[PDB]
RNA sequence: ACUCGUGAGAGACUGCCGGGGUCAACUCGGAGGAAGGUGGGGAUGACGUCAAGUCAUCAUGCCCCUUAUGUCCAGGGCUUCACACAUGCUACAAUGGCCGGUACAAAGGGCUGCGAUGCCGUGAGGUGGAGCGAAUCCUUUCAAAGCCGGUCUCAGUUCGGAUCGGGGUCUGCAACUCGACCCCGUGAAGUCGGAGUCGCUAGUAAUCGCAGAUCAGCAACGCUGCGGUGAAUACGUUCCCG
């Protein structure tokens, strides 16, 4: 990484619908690299989410991404023998990756008796503002405006 | 129609091709029809033994066995042709299977 | 490799179960390869000297 | 339900209900189920007494289960630990037979781990 | 360890095999008879340095090639040593064997011969300094050879410690696989113990 | 007669194109039964739609070497090169798509001292 | 007429252009091209250090036994075990276990060895034995994850398999210590884990199989290689190690 900016892979778009956000989502939800089962789980969860919400799946996913996408993040630094938290803005691509990846790693952890339904129901909870994603958004913002005053370092 | 399989099957590229050229020339001035040295899967043996005794096994070396095999499918097995065939003297590199 | 042990292994034993390899050059009971009949150290030194017909560095 | 003094599950398949009996495992459960001809996917709610009785008769006729198995195994252990063989000594001192790594494994035979 | 055998490294491209035959059925016996006869030759023949030993075998016939600096003692004018070697070969039952004797064109340009000479000089009385001076100067006298290194390790002069000393002169590209490297080594005898001699010979390069 | 071969990590395929219908035959069966994964189905229907020559070429394919994704990518490349061979005028478009250039990655050398590929065993300084 | 395999040759050399450049190296971008600026990975360890490891691979100076510390089997132990550390395997369960149906690999071994078809066994295996010194015959048409259908509704569980006992096979003169494999019952323990710590930047990580090999069996989850499904990110050196 020292030598310069590494080239970025040209990720392919989802052909079933037309949004590459699904491709990134299946890449994140990959468990030991079994894409066939992973993507069929993703599509089944999206179908049951459609059945639950009665609206457009792509519109719901875009709404969830808009609701849980960040703008500021907190980084750690040690100066003079003491560690401090400094906030720095993030690029929208990084923001989307964090939003979807927090969505999935929180959908991993409910007790709804089955995680194929947990995926869709966390999607719904992020959409309506009652999810683990949105509560982490509240916590991260609380930490952000708690430590905005350290922005003078600008690192 | 009788087919006899002339096998030029050994290790090394240079000597095996020398033998193949000699066999092709023998067929040429003997008057027979032969396809020639058709490519065949060469056997590749890999053996791993540790380069140092008494531990120090993280660094090693590999060895290779390239077993080169040629097929010479002769047509019209003339008795004089086959006589010249086993009267040819070949170097120790190549082994012939007259089948 | 004690020479008495090597020679005792060389003689035909009372039962076929008592036969192992005992590399000819050095009598090493362990770390042997059959198709050559040589142990690791002997195989390596012979290969480096070029006296065994064929074994060579491989890379792929 | 109830069978040979064993409380059958409230709602479970017979292939597991029969394994809950001491003397029957998965393979013999499948074998006995195939022999009797009853479906293996039927729920507990649909059991009827006559099949239970005939299965009980079959299993008591052809196999030994539960308390009798307790007595044969414990009597064998006491006998062959009285005769004093190597397995007898292993049972006496509470260590496994098969000569596995008692170095660090066999903590199943050792029970809980106590630090010295 | 520091370096692998250059002969093994460049064995696939610039150098050629000394023993060439094919075996799958009884190859263990072929190689064990080969090593046995080579050991007996090395033990019996010490007065004349055997530079190279080469054998090629078909079916039963085997032809052994012996390269030596001078053949006068290797084969007698009447053939006593040849008869002794044939007797040893038939005692190990090497069936029909034919021997060839070839004398080298430049004894000072071959790794084994100079190594044996330096080993003999070191063994009898000659100091490593003068021995290596003479060896290096005799080496660079020949125009064809360019780069020379010689190394010795062990107890030098009878001291109770190990000296590892080497001399370099010219160009010897170890890392260059194109380089024509001639490798040789020998174990010299001494009253205080044994000392190893290691030599590398660079002689031109080949293109193709 | 136009021929092509796909090259994806030791997987080799051979497909024959016919100017007939858009029917796919993979070792005697269609794509819908052979390898029922929508990602595969779409990546196989992609070249014809992106060249906008849909439902105009029959393919008869033979499969060998590698595994599932290897064969999918191999026939992927096979039709990718066959379309250019029969119609080179879309070569700039496909290479701008990045689609004529094969991806030459495969299982790398397995190294001594390593569990597999490039991974190292557990390391402790104590 | 293609892969199939193995020969010869060609193809990456900043080849060309714009700009910075001391008009010099060099760099960014752009067209062609399969690759663009050592395309990817290996073999390839400069002088030297740790008096680093190896007199049980081998060879060897000195000292020591020589009627013993030599030889041979009158069997056994190298695997014993109140406990710790180190590296792995299998998991801790539903992206799952089990059952039925079902499609794709590479490379490699085989003479006192691989072993077909057939019959008997739950299955180790037993009878019998074609084809092979081997692109042919056996390693099954080399598969597993992969797709479809059915169960389990989260339980110390249909997860999870040890422990012990009861019954056989296989190598062998002879399986008690001290083998492996096959069949049954056996149902304990444990719910992602303490500071600290490891490896990984493209077929990589992660996961699922096969094979070289020593061998007569076998502690074979190992070493080595051969494969299968296949990601994420790099804002930049202020901090830690080299
Ligand atoms: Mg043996
Ligand atoms: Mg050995
Ligand atoms: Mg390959
Ligand atoms: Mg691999
Ligand atoms: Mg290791
Ligand atoms: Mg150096
Ligand atoms: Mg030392
Ligand atoms: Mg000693
Ligand atoms: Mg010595
Ligand atoms: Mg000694
Ligand atoms: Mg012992
Ligand atoms: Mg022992
Ligand atoms: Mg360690
Ligand atoms: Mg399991
Ligand atoms: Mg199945
Ligand atoms: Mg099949
Ligand atoms: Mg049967
Ligand atoms: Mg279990
Ligand atoms: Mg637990
Ligand atoms: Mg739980
Ligand atoms: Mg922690
Ligand atoms: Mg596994
Ligand atoms: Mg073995
Ligand atoms: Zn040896």
């Amino acid at each position: 990484p020292r030598k310069g900016p590494a080239p970025k892979r040209p990720l392919v778009n989802d052909p079933v619908y037309g949004s590459q956000l699904v491709t990134q989502l299946v890449n994140k939800v990959l468990l030991e690299g079994k894409k066939s089962l992973a993507e069929r789980i993703v599509y089944g969860a999206l179908e049951q989410a459609r059945e639950k919400t009665g609206t457009d799946p792509v519109v719901t996913l875009k709404r969830a991404l808009d609701n849980v996408k960040p703008a500021l993040e907190v980084r750690s630094r040690r100066v003079g023998g003491a560690t401090y938290q400094v906030p720095v803005e993030v690029r929208p691509d990084r923001s989307t990756t964090l939003a979807l990846r927090w969505l999935v790693n929180f959908s991993r952890q409910r007790r709804e008796k089955t995680m194929v339904e947990r995926l869709a129901n966390e999607i719904l909870d992020a959409s309506n503002g009652l999810g683990a994603s949105v509560k982490r958004r509240e916590d991260t913002h609380k930490m952000a405006e708690a430590n905005r005053a350290f922005a003078h370092y600008r690192w | 129609g009788q087919k006899i399989r002339i096998r030029l099957k050994a290790y090394d590229h240079e000597a095996i091709d020398a033998s193949a050229r000699k066999i092709v020339e023998t067929v040429t001035r003997t008057g027979a029809s032969v396809v020639g040295p058709v490519p065949l899967p060469t056997e590749k043996n890999v053996y791993c033994v540790i380069r140092s005794p008494h531990k120090y096994k993280d660094s090693r070396e590999h060895f290779e066995m390239r077993t080169h095999k040629r097929l010479i499918d002769i047509l019209d097995p003339t008795p004089k042709t086959v006589d010249a065939l086993m009267r040819i003297d070949l170097p120790a590199s190549v082994d012939v299977n007259i089948q | 490799a004690k020479k008495a042990l090597v020679h005792k292994a060389n003689k035909k034993p009372k039962f076929a179960v008592r036969a192992y390899t005992r590399c000819n050059k050095c009598g090493r009971p362990h770390s042997v390869y059959r198709k050559f009949g040589l142990c690791r150290i002997c195989l390596r030194e012979m290969a480096h000297a070029g006296e065994l017909p064929g074994v060579q560095k491989s890379s792929w | 339900a109830r069978l040979v003094g064993v409380d059958l599950p409230r709602d479970k398949r017979m292939e597991i209900a029969l394994t809950y009996i001491y003397g029957i495992g998965r393979t013999r459960s499948n074998e006995i189920l195939a022999a009797t001809g009853i479906d293996k996917n039927m729920r507990t709610k649909d059991l009827t007494d006559d099949q239970v009785t005939v299965l009980r008769d079959y299993i008591e006729g052809n196999l030994k289960v539960e308390g009798d198995l307790r007595r044969e195994v414990q009597a064998d252990i006491r006998r062959k630990i009285e005769i004093g063989c190597y397995q007898g000594l292993r049972h006496r001192r509470g260590l496994p037979v098969r000569g596995q790594r008692t170095k660090t494994n066999a903590r199943t035979r050792k029970g809980p781990k106590r630090t010295i | 360890g520091q370096k692998i055998n250059p002969h093994g490294f460049r064995l696939g491209i610039t150098t050629e095999w000394k023993s060439r035959w094919y075996a799958d059925k009884q190859y263990k016996d072929y190689v064990k008879e080969d090593v046995a006869i080579r050991k007996l030759l090395a033990t019996g023949l010490e007065r004349a340095g055997i530079a190279d030993v080469e054998i090629e075998r078909t079916r039963d016939r085997v032809r052994v090639d012996i390269h030596t600096a001078r053949p006068g003692i290797v084969i007698g004018r009447r053939g006593t040593e040849a008869d002794r070697i044939r007797a040893d070969l038939e005692k190990l039952t090497g069936k029909q064997v034919q021997l060839n004797i070839l004398e080298v064109k430049n004894p000072e340009s071959q790794a084994q011969l100079v190594a044996q000479g330096v080993a003999e000089q070191l063994s009898n009385r000659v100091a490593f300094r003068r021995a290596m001076r003479k060896a290096i100067q005799s080496a660079m006298r020949q125009p064809n050879v360019k780069g020379i290194r010689v190394q010795c390790s062990g107890r030098l002069g009878g001291a109770e410690m190990s000296r590892s000393e080497f001399y370099r002169e010219g160009r010897v590209p170890l890392h260059t696989l194109r380089a024509d490297i001639d490798y040789g080594l020998y174990e010299a005898k001494t009253t205080f113990g044994r000392i190893g001699v290691k030599v590398w010979i660079y002689k031109g390069d080949i293109v193709g | 007669p136009i021929q092509t071969v796909g090259r994806r990590k030791e997987a080799v395929v051979r497909v024959r194109l016919v100017p007939g219908t858009g029917q796919f035959n993979l070792d005697g069966r269609t794509l819908e039964n052979y390898f029922p994964n929508k990602v595969h189905q779409q990546l196989i229907k992609a070249p014809l739609v992106t060249v906008d020559r849909v439902d105009q070429f029959d393919i008869y394919a033979h499969l060998d070497g590698g595994g599932p994704s290897g064969q999918a990518g191999a026939l992927r490349l096979a039709i990718a090169r066959a379309l250019i061979l029969v119609q080179p005028e879309d070569r700039p478009a496909l290479k701008k798509a990045g689609f004529l250039t094969r991806d030459p990655r495969a299982i790398e050398r397995k190294k001594y001292g390593l569990k597999k590929a490039r991974k190292a065993p557990q390391y402790s300084k104590r």
